[PDB]
């Protein structure tokens, strides 16, 4: 689920670029900051829109760069707790399966997938229930829900999602159209 | 509106700074001169784009 | 300065009030004075030693003009 | 605090957010370094192409008509809504197995007589 922001915050525009107009040299400098930067606050700040009104300019001693007060549009992304979301299994590992529900993955562990004993089929890519013929395997469509999340740095890469799939009503979308009978 | 003596020497040490760090010039070209000189020059023909805030 | 007259020198106008920080560089007392305000007791700026002895432009002079500019400079 | 204040925020669908990053992939198109987009905003891009099942417009419309519906949808619980389109007491349960209020039968069947239109039938 994503969010539509609006945010002011202190521009620098360079005096490299000093003759440009106003409004798109302020908006090359303030997207070169924020993109693809995961905050423990809000979270996944993805791109910046377009600069609606800038202020006028202030020089400080020492530097003789300018500073400005613009407004701003940001496309946001924030995986909160207990969400209900949809994702693609993209990953096949013999101890869980990376769900992507966005630009980041989650994760299910191997005895968190359905209502059944699993064993993981280590010659394939696939799991193969005991009593149904049920198989899970790669690429199949799966909603699911979030149960716990680690977050660690400001970078994409090394935060992972922990997901749990033992409810009624979840798992890839055919098995979910046979339960409503 | 005549400037004083501090605001006269603050204008023209922001703008040689300006001056060495991009900031294209204006007709001041001849054959080599150092960054504080052209923002003599600039000041004398009364092209400074910088203003000043009274405060009051 | 505040009806009766003061000295000028380590019992009257830089003893009186100021930074605390002002008052460590004068009257080499300092175990007197600046263990006297080591207690219960905050100093916020605006001198002239306090600005050099951190690092900032100091109130008088040039450092009290403040600037404004406007950016689509052309240049004609 | 992420810069001097946050003033204003609103909740955007998959179908909606899909029309934000193609309108910004058309910039790129400024031919200097060419503009590659980076990778994760590619893969969050693939995410929105496959799972766009409204129209951008149409999911607009539709969040303003579920809040006037019931008081205790906002436009939070109103904008999960349009990413699932539940068709029964299946998905009411799986929603809203969290939540403060579980809805009788009655008022979840209300829900799903203003999505009986706009669905794509195939």
């Amino acid at each position: 689920m994503y969010k539509l922001l609006k945010v002011k915050d202190v521009v620098r525009i360079p005096p490299r670029m000093f003759t440009m107009d106003p409004k798109e040299a302020a908006k090359i400098v303030l997207r070169e900051t924020y993109e693809g930067i995961y905050d423990r606050d809000e979270g996944v700040v993805l791109a910046i829109l377009d600069v609606e009104e800038i202020s006028e300019g202030v020089i400080v001693p020492g530097d003789g760069a300018t500073y400005h007060e613009a407004i701003f549009n940001v496309l946001v992304w924030e995986p909160r707790n207990q969400e209900v979301v949809e994702g693609e299994v993209v990953e096949m590992m013999p101890y869980g399966a990376f769900i992507r529900i966005g630009p980041m993955d989650g994760l299910v562990h191997i005895s968190q997938l359905m209502d059944d004993y699993v064993v993981f089929d280590e010659k394939n890519r696939q799991f193969i229930g005991k009593e149904t013929n049920r198989v899970l395997k790669l690429g199949d469509y799966v909603r699911a829900r979030i149960i716990g999340v680690s977050v660690k740095s400001r970078v994409i890469r090394e935060n992972k999602i922990n997901m749990t799939m033992r409810q009624p009503g979840l798992g890839k979308f055919e098995w979910i159209e046979k339960e409503k009978k | 509106f005549r400037y004083t003596r501090f605001e006269k020497a603050r204008i023209i040490g922001a703008r040689a700074l300006q001056i060495a760090m991009g900031a294209p010039v204006l007709i001041d070209v001849p054959e080599g001169i150092t960054p504080l000189q052209a923002a003599l020059l600039e000041f004398e023909k009364g092209v400074i784009p910088i203003t000043v805030i009274r405060p009051s | 300065l505040d009806g009766v007259i003061r000295p000028i020198g380590r019992h009257g106008i830089v003893g009186e009030k100021a930074s605390v920080l002002a008052r460590a560089a004068f009257e080499i007392t300092t175990q007197h004075l600046f263990a006297a305000a080591e207690r219960g007791e905050v100093d916020p700026l605006n001198g002239v030693v306090e600005n050099v002895l951190i690092g900032q432009p100091v109130p008088v002079g040039t450092g009290i003009v403040k600037l404004a500019m406007s950016l689509p400079l052309r240049p004609k | 605090m992420i810069g001097r204040k946050k003033l204003e925020e609103h909740y955007i669908t998959i179908a909606e957010a899909k029309e934000l990053l193609e309108r910004r992939h058309a910039e790129g198109l400024a031919e200097n370094p060419e503009e590659p987009m980076f990778y994760e905003a590619r893969v969050s891009l693939e995410h929105a192409e496959r799972f766009a099942k409204l129209k951008p417009e149409q999911a607009r419309e539709l969040k303003e008509k579920l809040m006037g519906l019931f008081d205790w949808i906002n436009e939070r619980i109103a904008a999960k809504l349009v990413d699932i389109l539940p068709e029964d007491y299946l998905d009411i349960r799986v929603i809203f197995a969290k939540e403060e209020y579980m809805p009788t039968p009655e008022e979840a069947e209300e829900i799903i007589k203003v999505i009986d239109e706009y669905r794509p039938l195939e």
